[PDB]
DNA sequence: CTAGTTGATCTCATATCAGGAGAAGGAGCAGAGCG
DNA sequence: CGCTCTGCTCCTTCTCCCATCCTCTCGATGGCTATGAGATCAACTAG
RNA sequence: AUCGAGAGGA
């Protein structure tokens, strides 16, 4: 889910960067640090929106560094259990179906999908089709899903979705 | 605390001078820009003392009060005695 | 029946360590007896051989 | 709580004989009597036997944390030297607080 | 007997004790000199907090 | 002993079989007469006997 | 695929004197209310 | 009028503490705590 | 190497 949240961080700065331009260096270091990063508690951060406040930089005794506490508005993405989201299909396989929701790629097993949608490896595009062959779920398709599970690995979140619930089908 | 009325002494204490000079000397030793001109000085302590005499050390002393508040003094705002 | 190690090892231990007493009672025993002879100069040797000790305890401040 | 190996390092002598700390010897006594009491409660033992075992376990734990209990016998070791309990490790001068901190 | 060559000693990051990772004791052990309680009190009176932290934290057992 | 030259230091002790009347300032007794008694050929430690006077009041 | 040998790992089973100073508890007890 | 509730004193434990740093030597320290049969299993070493 | 003890220095 797209959101706009204020977050807090503290970053050390070497004495070389004091210079005639200092606030800009802390700004860009914050950007290079938490741009594209990911956390399991606040979800993935798409980007940092605007830097609100730059606290007083405290010189650590015994160390030349200075730590600046920064408050910044950034937009996060957090998937949820029971949430319904439209996704884009990317791969069809006999083990399951892979669809990308923004930066995450979620896999749906045939067990969770209703039994109507058959496997069809003989088709030129690997695709899922029913007895009537009316609905067609193949690569690059746009399909609705319900996110049931979330898992974080190496601070990177990967979700799992279901197509069983009613009205969840091809767009 | 009202910065318009700071109750602490306008003088730099001997301990403030000691720690400010040491801190700034470490900063210079770690390739921080120097605020004063330099004839041939290469020792960070000498450069830090020259900056203090010139009143050009970019450090703020946060003096804590017993009640918990604090007062921020620029090194250029304090009276350097020694 | 005579295990001669009692007398031998007892006298040897007591003179070797200075702990004057049975080896088992190594804390009830009083040390400082039987010191290593000082051989740094002839006067030190003579004086060490003519040395007396008042076992009042160095901790005592009387 | 049995401390880690850092608190009671097993120092190797000139050869291969690994000498254990006083704490480790005391914990050995504690585990011995604890297992002994566990079996004596689990299998056939008289009430007075279990009482004596509990008394000895109490003595071992107390002398592990504090060896100079007045009246009681000092926890002994080889060579007739009393063990250095956790209290003597930091009791006064040459303890942790005054001697190492 | 007291010659200076048997007394002079210096240390800079030598061996450390096993139990507490602090410098050894003695010239023979290449040990460090004790910065004792009275030295701590003297440096507290001086007001030298970073030197006190260097001696009691960073030069002993970080 | 083991190649090490060891010297026995003479140890001072109060003489035995002699009556010594002392007076401890901080004690229940005003005067105490002690006698560390020991048989001629020693076989046991010195058996000290005290004969004291209780302090007045 | 098929046995077979070989380590490692783990379970099981066999037996009979010249301290001092202060703080806490306890006990003896004198005494005051008072039921 | 006999019980209770003090609360004072004397004694008794009981427990804590006793300068700093430094050098050297000398003696003790050991601690050792088995064995093997069976089953399991997983890896080669052949087939 | 540890521990203890002893002898010493200021």
């Amino acid at each position: 889910m797209f959101y706009h949240i204020s977050l807090e961080h503290e970053i050390l700065l070497h004495p070389r960067y004091f210079g005639p331009n200092l606030l800009n260096t802390v700004k860009q270091k914050l950007f290079t640090e938490v741009e594209g990063t990911c956390t399991g508690k606040y979800g993935f951060v798409i980007a940092v929106t605007t830097i609100d406040n730059i606290g007083a930089g405290v010189i650590q005794p015994g160390r030349g560094f200075v730590l600046y506490p920064v408050k910044y508005k950034a937009i996060v993405f957090r998937p949820f259990k029971g949430e319904v989201v439209d996704a884009v299909v990317t791969q069809v396989n006999k083990v399951g179906l892979f669809t990308e929701i923004g930066p995450m790629s979620c896999f749906i097993s045939r067990h969770s999908i209703p039994s109507e949608m058959e496997f069809d490896p003989n088709s030129n595009p690997p695709c899922y089709k029913t007895m009537d062959e009316d609905i067609v779920i193949q690569q690059d398709d746009e399909i609705r899903l319900k996110i049931v599970g979330t898992r974080v690995d190496k601070n990177d979140i990967f979700a799992i979705g279901s197509l069983m619930d009613d009205y969840l089908g091809l767009v | 605390q009202a910065n318009q009325k700071r109750i602490t002494t306008p003088y730099m204490t001997k301990y403030e001078r000691a720690r400010v000079l040491g801190t700034r000397a470490l900063q210079i030793a770690m390739c921080a820009p120097v605020m004063v001109e330099l004839e041939g000085e290469t020792d960070p302590l000498l450069i830090a003392m020259k900056e203090l005499k010139a009143r050009k050390i970019p450090i703020i002393i946060r003096r804590y009060l017993p009640d918990g508040s604090y007062e921020d003094w620029g090194v250029d705002e304090l009276i350097i005695s020694d | 029946a005579i295990k001669t190690r009692i007398i031998s090892d007892g006298l040897k231990y007591s003179l070797a360590t200075g702990n004057w007493g049975d080896q088992k009672k190594a804390h009830q025993a009083r040390a400082g007896v039987s010191q290593v002879l000082n051989r740094l100069t002839f006067a030190s040797t003579l004086s060490h051989l003519r040395r007396l000790n008042s076992p009042i305890g160095r901790d005592g401040k009387l | 709580p049995v401390p880690p190996l850092s608190v009671r390092p097993a120092v190797v002598m000139q050869g291969s004989a690994r000498n254990q700390d006083d704490l480790t010897h005391k914990l050995a006594d504690i585990v011995k009597i604890n297992n002994q009491l566990r079996r004596n409660e689990q299998n056939g033992a008289a009430a007075h036997v279990i009482a004596e075992d509990v008394k000895l376990l109490q003595f071992h734990v107390a002398t592990m944390v504090d060896n100079e209990l007045p009246g009681l016998p000092r926890a002994m070791q080889k060579s007739g030297r009393p063990l250095k309990s956790l209290k003597q490790r930091l009791k006064g001068k040459e303890g942790r607080v005054r001697g190492n901190l | 007997k007291h010659m200076v060559d048997d007394k002079i000693h210096s240390r800079a990051r030598g061996p450390i004790q096993i139990l507490n990772r602090q410098p050894m004791e003695g010239r023979s052990r290449d040990g460090g000199l004790r910065f004792g309680e009275m030295e701590r009190d003297c440096q507290i009176a001086h007001g030298a907090a970073q030197f006190l932290r260097e001696r009691l934290f960073e030069a002993s057992d970080p | 002993i083991n190649g090490s030259e060891k010297v026995l230091i003479a140890q001072e002790k109060m003489a035995t079989n002699t009556v010594y009347v002392f007076a401890k300032k901080d004690s229940k007794y005003a005067y105490t007469g002690e006698c560390r008694s020991c048989l001629e050929n020693s076989s046991r430690p010195t058996s000290t006997i005290w004969v004291s006077m209780l302090a007045r009041g």
